[PDB]
């Protein structure tokens, strides 16, 4: 998606009265409000654990119960929204932009640009994530949200690059590409204006799935001490720690997982509503 | 094209060499010191430690240890694995099972994802499409540990219609439930890619002509619509063939499989450099080869795609 | 229909891949330790309680606990026809003591005279043999120590004083791939494959030549190597395993339901502690003694040991384990190990009256070993009782967590603990709190404690060395070099086929007299 | 009782005015009925409603279609499926977008003939069907992909597909718009031999008014979705009564050098047999001519002759195997290099053969037409709006279209959109490629008048490729006949139309309705 000029005013009007778009936008707005102002929804401290209240059932005092340590689960699932949403959205946008640009450049030119980009992709694609995280985080004096985003994006862009390259390969032999060349455009203007809008669906799909994948992988990183300091509440850290209480019959894993699934659903609906505005019917 | 394939296979060599150097560097740069863990949770005598450090050549300069590693892979001779074994034996014991399991998982996910995706893209916005999408997102949200735990519980403990463990006996029939579990995180990807492509291609001008011939809906759908909508999903499947190996550590722990992911994790946590370097190098080889094969498959799938 | 072959005679137990070749002086873990202990039989033997008794020796005579005369029994042999002599012990001890051989158990030979000559640095000093050991016949030899040691004869049951056959020093690397012992079991004969499939299993059969204290009641054992103990629990519930030997933490509350009289429990000789180097800021001097005394009054050990561990740990009452001979749970002064938030805050206040607290208090541990829950609990209780910010710190690799402790370069508190090698209290105290000990990771120096501990080894009898150890432990109560947390309790479950499962003094099953029929 | 009856059909496209407003027509199972009319009247929408193949947003409202005495307007897609192959055949309008581009033409023809097994005899019935459709070497053509075919060869392939299951009725949508006159005579007399000794019926939608006169038996005139006239052919095509049909029958066709091409040659390498057994196809062979400035040069010839290849080589869009195209003396179109390119592309503009595929499915009509103006920086924002509106009005196109995408246009409206996009910049040279073809006579007249005005006032130069010989005799200044890639005859317009000195160009000159 580079140049959809012309009538964004008609698209936006055609996108307004689209119930899927409206519902997805309302859900996204709610999620953002929860991630921005957590103190409207709860008064408790997410990092306070009274251990004489280890694993209680939901009541009027604790709406979701407590966990093995004694934390309030409602407070923790309200305050994990900031970290989880920030990491997921940041890494998704980063890999989308970077991998899409790289793969679309590779698939369109194809002489030596393709060679270098595809070899770098084959190297980055076979190198594990935990090894490189362990090696790189020995120089970062402080873990943050942005270091986690940087790691996740730097090792997640290749599979988006592959899909974008494959998508542009099919398009670059079309007849409107020759017509654009015969009008007088250069290869870069052709690329943007004609070949980005026409080959952008698959990338949207893989991005909408990579969002939830990233939100889950950040916990893998945090658990070993190479990401996101332990004083930070997050969805995924809670799932990781609470999955072990499941044999005893305690279903406290499904409270952060429910929020994660709702956010992923909202963004999938939004992505499809945006993708159905490039070939309306 | 013969000359294009020749150039590709030729340039595969120097990238392989540079990748070996870069991988050895990043594995060397792990923060600890292997000798400090050779005795486990007890300390070594300061003379026994010196002896072991000199025995494993852990006091040579970098690039001397690298040249020693690299010049010896011309005889096999990949290293010596502080447990005392050759590394050749370790890799030969660990790779066959992983290859078999990865092939099973790829086949399962391919068949299932393509079927559900073609139907959900032919009739999108309906009950079937909604159910498929919510199944994908529910699979994403729930950790693979829980999925493997519950699947094993059910189908191996209550309904004994599957092995609980596949240790030491890894048939193509005993590795079927582990394969289904392993190929479940790659379900939403395949479904969504197939759905997008099929929805885009379901309204071309030649599909109307194929309908006017008098073909049945299955034949029209399959031949025209499906055959014309296979490139992004094949891209993803080729790229995921390599991630199915080296990254199935959680599934191989639930079922006692003894694959490559556990070997890699142990070698990393004990800082055994030759083992890690060999495994990661083999992974990079697999990726190079599969990407070349998938490009040739592009050329076979679309006659207007030609390289030069 | 093919395959399916069942094991109606061998007992199927769980294990793990030995990380080293199977040599007695080269293994220090438990995964290889259990196999080595099945394979060999040394000068003394322990029962399930930990009482030593003569196995290969006729007599071990001494009159001053410095010079020992050891007599070997005639008739014993290795499983190749070659006899067991005095040379078999002397050669093996000298092999394990020398420094050019680079054996992990070298330190176990410290008390013998001549140890430095062989355990210094090669070439510098000659004498590849220790001078304290001296052969008199093929069935007798003498030992001489540096100082009186009441605790010596008890060590001769450890798997480091085992003999070796003379067809073992000609090529040792080969021996460690297929050992030849003289104990109750042998490696399964073989003619289907190897007896040891790496990362898979090890098969053992009885030894017809063994006439000792640990005669087997099985028709063989099979150690099946698992990762992820939850899988071993699933196989025990399915009927594919016979003895589990340890319950996973996720099943600690439901095993009473699932197994149901096919489980037993008993105390093991293991403990756990929390260490803070005496060189950190604010943790040195008297100002650091008060802080270490206040950190122990701020931990609820009874609450942690039954909310986090569900009853598989026991709150600490001294600096040793509960299962050891001579343990006293009412030592005068151990009320420094009770939970008392007012006392904790008072001690913190009077340490801040010397120098105020400044920063963070972190407890470091290695990730993926099961320490997350109790480290979280300890840090949280400290944070709630005092005002400070205490946190947990997982480390990526095990090598790297060990390097920072060995180099004396770690900059925070860390988790620690001991695993006893033989049933003695002094073995839980000497390698940890003496001046320049190897496992003295916090840098604690006290010549008065050193003298009080050396005065207990020089006691005329074992019944009054215990009193002296318990008196030496008051210095530790006063100084608090490390914060003791809890002792272990081992829970072992089994199937309906096996019939005689029992826990031993170190928390392992008694493999020899498990009855399967 | 007639074989096919349509009475009162009305088709709507997703909350708009009905594209078809009460059409009536019958066919009588042994005859030919032609459907002539304006460009946008609902002639292709009427044929898609009969078969049940309407585009995504269209559906019948208030009408009925009764075929063979069995009302088929409620789909019931088993009643329609037993009909679509065996009883009614279909020939689409666009030759290029209507074949699957990945399936090797012979496969697609063998697939259509069914209700039989034949084993390996189906692959020999397909070659015969392609030979009857009029291909010159079917066994080779059956081994090619659609993009390795000419534009008229794809159309003959679509005909061979539409005649596969032996239909009792054929609906052909402009089936000869890319066949010259001789292939056209062959296919039409084959169809006329079919509508006897069997009884097959033809519903023929054409813009060529002469052909109908000698081929049809009844004529239906359509205008804005209404059947204006209907009756016998002659009594309508020679003595009309309605005003529209009068004007239509009347305004029908009757009866210093900028470019120096020298020795051009193009040779494709194809894979006939084993994928390593390469053959050679000489598309163009040693062609060379010269174009005097401010004049018109027409290029005629047979189907599969190498005219679009030559056009795209002249435009710098193909690379020759040999030869040169020297434009203006300075530019060597085979090698411009970075800076001559924009000044060359401002002065030379193409119009492609079937212009639907070159129209960027995501652009609207306004954006498509103004892209030239904004690539070359003519006006700011509103000058471009005024220019695009003036062009749209000049090409005889409604203003309500601005905002619609190419998929939802007519077949003769896409062509005019491409013509307007070409004329936007007022280029010094316009390379047309069979683009007056989908327009009826009364719109084509206005387009040609505009072209003549532009050449009279500015001095533009035209390179006109076409299969219609009544138009070429009316506009062209020189004629160039091609065959098998070689130039047969290059002479003035009269000396090729009056005293031709080649047997082929004489034959080609006596085949015309
Ligand atoms: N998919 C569509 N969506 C909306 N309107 C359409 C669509 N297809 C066609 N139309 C409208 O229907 C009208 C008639 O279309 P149709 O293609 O039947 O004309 P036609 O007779 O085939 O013209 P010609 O063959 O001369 O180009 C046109 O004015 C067009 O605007
Ligand atoms: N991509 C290709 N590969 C191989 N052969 C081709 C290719 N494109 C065209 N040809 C061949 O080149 C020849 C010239 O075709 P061309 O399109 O120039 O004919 P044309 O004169 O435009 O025909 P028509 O007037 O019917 O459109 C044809 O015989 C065709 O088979
Ligand atoms: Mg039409
Ligand atoms: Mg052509």
């Amino acid at each position: 998606m580079a140049e959809h000029t012309g009538f964004w005013l008609d698209a936006w009007r055609g996108l307004r009265r689209r119930p899927k778009f409206v519902i997805a936008a309302a859900l996204i707005l709610l999620i953002l409000v929860v991630a921005a102002f957590p103190s409207l929804f709860t008064a408790a401290d997410p990092t306070y654990a009274d251990p004489s209240q280890s694993m209680l059932a939901p009541s009027a005092a604790h709406w979701f119960g407590t966990d093995l340590q004694g934390h309030d689960i409602y407070s923790r699932t309200v305050y994990g929204a900031r970290a989880s949403v920030t990491v997921g959205l940041g890494a998704t946008l980063a890999v989308f932009v970077v991998g899409g640009a790289l793969g679309a450049l590779a698939g369109f030119y194809g002489s030596w640009i393709d060679a270098v980009v595809s070899r770098v992709t084959d190297v980055f694609l076979g190198l594990p994530l935990l090894l490189a995280a362990i090696v790189l985080m020995q120089v970062m004096h402080h873990r943050t949200v942005w270091t986690v985003i940087a790691i996740l994006a730097l090792f997640g862009w290749p599979q988006v690059a592959r899909i974008a390259r494959g998508a542009v390969l099919e398009v670059r032999a079309s007849d409107y590409v020759l017509a654009a060349k015969a009008l007088g455009l250069n290869r870069f203007q052709i690329l943007l204006r004609h070949a980005l809008p026409n080959a952008v669906g698959p990338v949207i799909a893989v991005a909408t799935v990579a969002l939830g994948i990233f939100i889950v992988t950040e916990a893998t990183l945090s658990y070993l001490g190479v990401g996101l300091p332990t004083s930070v509440v997050s969805w995924g850290g809670d799932i990781n720690v609470a999955q072990t209480r499941l044999r005893s019959g305690s279903p406290i894993l499904f409270y952060p997982a429910g929020a994660l699934a709702i956010t992923v659903l909202a963004f999938m609906m939004m992505g499809d509503a945006l993708r159905d505005a490039l070939d309306p019917a | 094209m013969g000359w294009y394939v020749a150039r590709r296979v030729a340039v595969m060599v120097p990238v392989f060499l540079g990748a070996t150097l870069l991988i050895y560097g990043m594995v060397f740069l792990l923060p600890g010191d292997p000798v400090a863990a050779l005795a486990g949770d007890r300390p070594l005598t300061p003379a026994v430690a010196a002896q072991l450090r000199s025995h494993y050549h852990l006091d040579d300069p970098f690039l001397v240890q690298y040249l020693r590693y690299l010049g010896g892979i011309l005889h096999g001779d990949l290293g010596r694995a502080y447990s005392g074994l050759p590394v050749s034996a370790v890799l030969a014991h660990a790779f066959p099972v992983t290859i078999r399991l990865a092939l099973i998982a790829l086949a399962v996910e391919a068949v299932l994802g393509i079927g559900f995706g073609v139907i959900a893209g032919l009739r999108q916005g309906g009950i079937f499409d909604s159910a498929v999408l919510v199944t994908g997102l529910v699979i994403i949200a729930i950790p693979i540990f829980v999925l493997g735990f519950l699947a094993q519980f059910l189908f191996g403990v209550q309904l004994e219609i599957a092995p609980v463990t596949v240790g030491e006996r890894a048939s193509v029939g005993r590795l079927l439930l582990p394969g289904i579990v392993l190929g479940a995180m790659s379900f939403a990807y395949v479904v969504r890619l197939t759905r997008s492509a099929v929805a885009a291609n379901a309204h071309a001008d030649y599909v109307r002509t194929a309908t006017a011939k008098g073909l049945s809906r299955p034949r029209v759908v399959t031949v025209h619509i499906l055959r014309n909508s296979l490139i992004p999903v094949v891209t993803f499947l080729g790229a995921d063939l390599g991630a199915l190996m080296g990254g199935a550590i959680v599934t191989e722990g639930i079922f006692n499989i003894h694959g490559v992911g556990g070997v890699l994790y142990q070698a990393v946590t004990r800082q055994e450099t030759p083992t890690v370097v060999s495994i990661v190098t083999v992974l990079v080889l697999i990726y190079l080869i599969t990407n070349l094969l998938v490009d040739l498959l592009y050329a076979a799938l679309d006659p207007r795609i030609r390289y030069g | 229909c093919g395959g399916g072959v069942l094991s109606p005679d061998v007992v199927l137990v769980n294990g793990g891949e030995p990380p080293n070749p199977l040599i007695p002086t080269g293994t220090n873990d438990s995964n290889g330790g259990r196999i080595i202990d099945r394979l060999f039989a040394g000068l003394m033997s322990y029962d399930a309680v930990g009482k030593p008794s003569l196995e290969v020796a006729q007599s071990i005579e001494s009159a001053d606990n410095v010079n020992y005369r050891i007599t070997v029994k005639p008739g014993w042999k290795f499983t190749d026809g070659s006899p067991v002599t005095a040379h078999s012990f002397v050669d093996a001890w000298n092999y394990g003591a020398l420094s050019t051989n680079a054996q992990l158990q070298q330190h176990f030979f410290s008390p013998i005279e001549g140890f430095d000559d062989v355990a210094g640095a090669p070439g510098d000093k000659s004498r590849t043999t220790m001078s304290g050991l001296r052969v008199v016949n093929d069935l007798e030899f003498t030992v001489r120590l540096k100082a009186p040691t009441i605790d010596f004869t008890l060590r001769l049951g450890h798997s480091s004083f085992y003999p070796l056959p003379d067809s073992a020093f000609r090529d040792m690397a080969a021996f460690g791939r297929n050992p030849i012992g003289n104990g109750p079991y042998k490696l399964a004969d073989g003619p289907a494959g190897p007896a040891w499939e790496h990362n898979v299993r090890i098969d053992l059969v009885p030894n017809p030549d063994y006439h000792g204290n640990r005669k087997p009641r099985n028709k063989g054992l099979r150690f099946e190597f698992y990762a992820n103990l939850d899988t071993a629990y699933a196989d025990l519930l399915s009927g594919n395993l016979d003895v589990l030997d340890t319950i996973p933490p996720s099943a600690l509350t439901v095993y009473q339901r699932d197994l149901g009289d096919h489980a037993t429990s008993g105390p093991a000789a293991i403990n756990q502690t929390l260490d803070t180097p005496l060189r950190l800021p604010h943790f040195g001097g008297e100002e650091g003694r008060l802080r270490r005394l206040a950190l122990s009054a701020a931990i609820n050990r009874p609450q942690i040991c039954q909310q986090i561990f569900a009853g598989t740990r026991s709150p600490a009452r001294d600096f040793t384990a509960r299962s050891l001979p001579g343990f006293d749970p009412n030592l005068p002064g151990n009320e420094v190990l009770d939970y008392d938030p007012q006392r904790a805050r008072r001690l913190w206040a009077q340490a801040d009256a010397i120098s105020p607290w400044s920063g963070r208090y972190a407890i470091a541990y290695n990730a993926d070993a099961g320490h997350r829950d109790w480290v979280d609990a300890v840090a949280n209780s400290i944070k709630n009782v005092l005002g400070i910010d205490a946190v947990a710190a997982p480390q990526p690799t095990f090598a790297g967590f060990r390097t920072q402790i060995t180099n004396r370069a770690i900059d925070s508190a860390f988790r620690a603990g001991w695993r006893g090698d033989y049933p003695s209290m002094i073995e839980f105290l000497a390698p940890l709190f003496t001046a320049g000990a190897g496992s003295n990771d916090v840098g604690y120096i006290n010549p008065e404690f050193d003298a009080a501990l050396a005065a207990a080894e020089a006691a005329p009898t074992l019944t009054e060395s215990h009193e002296l150890v318990n008196d030496a432990q008051r210095i530790l109560f006063h100084d608090m070099p490390v914060v003791p947390l809890w002792d272990y309790i081992s829970v072992v479950g089994w199937s309906s086929q096996v019939s005689n499962v029992t826990v031993t003094w170190n928390g392992l099953p008694d493999y020899e007299n498990i009855v399967k029929a | 009782a007639p074989l096919l009856s349509v009475e009162g059909l009305e088709v709507t496209f997703g909350t708009d005015a009905p594209a078809v407003c009460g059409v009536d027509l019958a066919v009588r199972s042994g005859q030919t009925v032609a459907v002539v009319g304006e460009s946008g009247s609902g002639k292709s929408t009427t044929a898609a409603a009969i078969l049940g193949l309407l585009p995504a947003g269209g559906r019948i409202t208030a009408g009925r279609v009764v075929f063979d005495g069995r009302d088929i307007t409620g789909a019931d897609a088993k009643r329609l499926r037993s009909i679509r192959g065996r009883e009614i055949g279909y020939v689409p309008q666009d030759p290029m977008t209507n074949l699957n581009p990945v399936w090797k033409v012979g496969f697609q023809v063998t697939e259509a003939l069914r209700a039989n097994t034949d084993g390996r005899a189906a692959r020999r019935r397909a070659v015969e069907l392609l030979a009857e459709a009029g291909l010159p070497d079917p066994a080779k053509q059956a081994g090619r992909y659609p993009h390795q075919l000419s534009g008229g060869m794809c159309q003959r392939a679509l005909i061979a597909i539409g005649l596969a299951g032996r239909p009792r009725l054929l609906i052909a949508d402009q089936p000869t718009s890319a066949l010259d006159v001789t292939v056209q005579r062959q296919v039409l007399d084959h169809l006329q031999g079919l509508t006897d000794e069997l009884g097959t019926a033809l519903l023929l939608i054409t813009h060529d008014l002469a052909l109908a006169a000698q081929r049809a038996e009844a004529v239906v005139v359509v205008r804005r979705g209404v059947v204006v006239e209907s009756g016998a052919a002659q009594s309508i095509l020679q003595s009309p009564q309605h005003e529209y049909t009068r004007r239509l029958v009347a305004a029908a066709p009757s009866l210093g050098d900028i470019l120096v091409v020298s020795e051009l040659t193009k040779i494709y390498r194809e894979s006939r047999g084993a994928p390593w057994r390469r053959v050679e196809s000489r598309a163009v062979d040693g062609v060379s001519f010269r174009l005097p400035r401010a004049s018109t040069l027409a290029i005629v010839g047979e189907s599969g002759s190498g005219k679009s290849t030559l056009a795209r080589m002249v435009l710098g869009l193909l690379q020759p195997t040999s030869g040169t195209v020297v434009f203006d003396g300075t530019y060597d179109v085979g090698a411009l290099a970075r800076d001559q390119v924009l000044a060359f592309r401002r002065r030379v503009q193409p119009v492609f053969q079937n212009p639907y595929s070159s129209l960027d499915p995501m652009y609207s009509v306004f954006r498509a037409i103004e892209e030239p103006l904004r690539v070359h920086h003519v006006g700011d924002r509103r000058q471009r709006q005024r220019a695009v509106r003036e062009l749209v009005d000049q090409v005889a196109l409604p203003s309500s279209i601005l905002g619609r995408r190419p998929r939802e246009l007519s077949g003769g409206q896409r062509q005019r959109v491409a013509i307007a996009r070409a004329l936007a910049l007022r280029p010094e040279v316009l390379v047309c490629d069979q683009a007056v073809s989908a327009l009826d006579v009364l719109v084509q007249a206005q387009i040609l008048d505009l072209l003549a005005d532009l050449q009279a006032d500015l001095g533009l130069t035209y390179l006109f490729i076409s299969h219609d010989l009544a138009v070429i005799r009316q506009i062209a200044d020189d004629v160039l006949v091609m065959r098998a890639g070689r130039v047969v005859e290059h002479a003035s317009t009269e000396e090729v139309f009056s005293r031709p000195r080649h047997e082929y160009t004489r034959q080609l000159l006596q085949a015309i309705p």
